[PDB]
């Protein structure tokens, strides 16, 4: 899970150079909540 | 020893290096084209011309930098000017490429500086830098809205 | 694999590709030792061939039926043609001739 | 895809580069006699 958002913030990162917009903020803080053990983190990342 | 013009915007000679600077807010690019076809004047690509008299085969060395505050992702912030005659530091040159290319993304009228330096003013490159006649820039950009 | 890939994405930059062209007439010419011009040790070595030029490692030598000329890459300095505050890891691309 | 031939080549190494002809004095004398230089285009990248 953190390798695989890190690589989600990385396109997130290319997609605020190329469109020149900063503030592009696409990948939510979350998805990976701790009680049910992050289920549903990649469905949530691919949501974004 | 000496320098010429004013900072930002002249030559200077620092120890055995010769740099040419230059101001992209003084090449007024944004406004060579209206304002109603897009306002993201961004650079695609910038290649250096060197009409001076190469002996056979004999190479160049000049690095074009940039100085600023600008992102850049990585190492696209200069080039390695070996051929002279409109190259980047690219071997063969490929627009849509999957990588950034050098100087891709530079918003063409920002506050920065463009230097070229030539390593070795005296030594092996005394003759290049007395027969350079002037340095061809081509700024390669792109207006999107 | 993907902590592998996360570190080459993290790690891997553009370039600075260089060309640069040697003469191995110039090279043998200003060796300061055992010193020569190549046109004529190459004609020397071809109407006999027997001889050598210059020191090891940096020289003409004919060896049976085979000419071979030499080189050393840390007798050119090519690692000091640009400054060192754009990268210390100088690595050959390719070699034409 | 591949590797280039003499990539990765550290430009600075206390290696031989050694450029050998066959056929001396058969096939090949005469290309030799007419030689003259040998002209290395050694490519290289500076990286950080």
């Amino acid at each position: 899970y953190d390798l695989a958002v890190s690589l989600c913030l990385m396109a997130e990162q290319t997609y605020q150079y190329e469109l020149n917009n900063a503030a592009a903020h696409f990948i939510k803080p979350g998805a990976w909540h701790g009680t049910y053990a992050g289920l549903l983190a990649g469905e949530t990342l691919m949501l974004n | 020893e000496g320098s010429a013009g004013t900072t930002l915007n002249g030559l200077n000679v620092e120890g055995t290096q010769l740099q040419a600077s230059l101001k992209l807010s003084d090449l007024n690019i944004a406004t060579d084209y209206p304002d109603g076809l897009g306002n993201t004047r961004r650079i695609k690509q910038i290649s250096v011309t060197l009409p001076a008299l190469l002996g056979p085969y004999q190479d160049v060395r000049a690095i074009l930098s940039y100085g600023g505050s600008t992102m850049m992702p990585r190492g696209c912030k200069a080039i390695a000017i070996s051929h002279g005659m409109n190259d980047s530091g690219q071997f063969q040159m490929d627009f849509n490429d999957a990588k950034y290319l050098p100087f891709e993304g530079l918003p063409v009228a920002d506050t920065g500086t463009l230097t070229l330096s030539f390593p070795g003013i005296s030594g092996k490159q005394k003759s290049l830098l007395l027969s350079l006649s002037d340095i061809i820039l081509h700024i390669r950009y792109t207006i999107r809205s | 694999l993907a902590q592998m890939e996360k570190s080459y994405l993290e790690k891997d930059e553009r370039a600075l590709e260089v060309t640069r062209t040697v003469s191995l007439a110039e090279v043998y010419a200003g060796l300061t030792e055992n010193s020569f011009i190549l046109k004529d040790k190459v004609t020397e070595l071809v109407n006999a061939g027997e001889g050598s030029a210059g020191t090891t490692l940096n020289g003409l030598n004919v060896e049976g039926t085979q000419l071979q000329a030499s080189l050393k890459l840390s007798d050119l300095n090519i690692a000091t043609d640009y400054p060192d505050g754009l990268g210390n890891t100088r690595r050959i691309k390719q070699i034409s001739v």
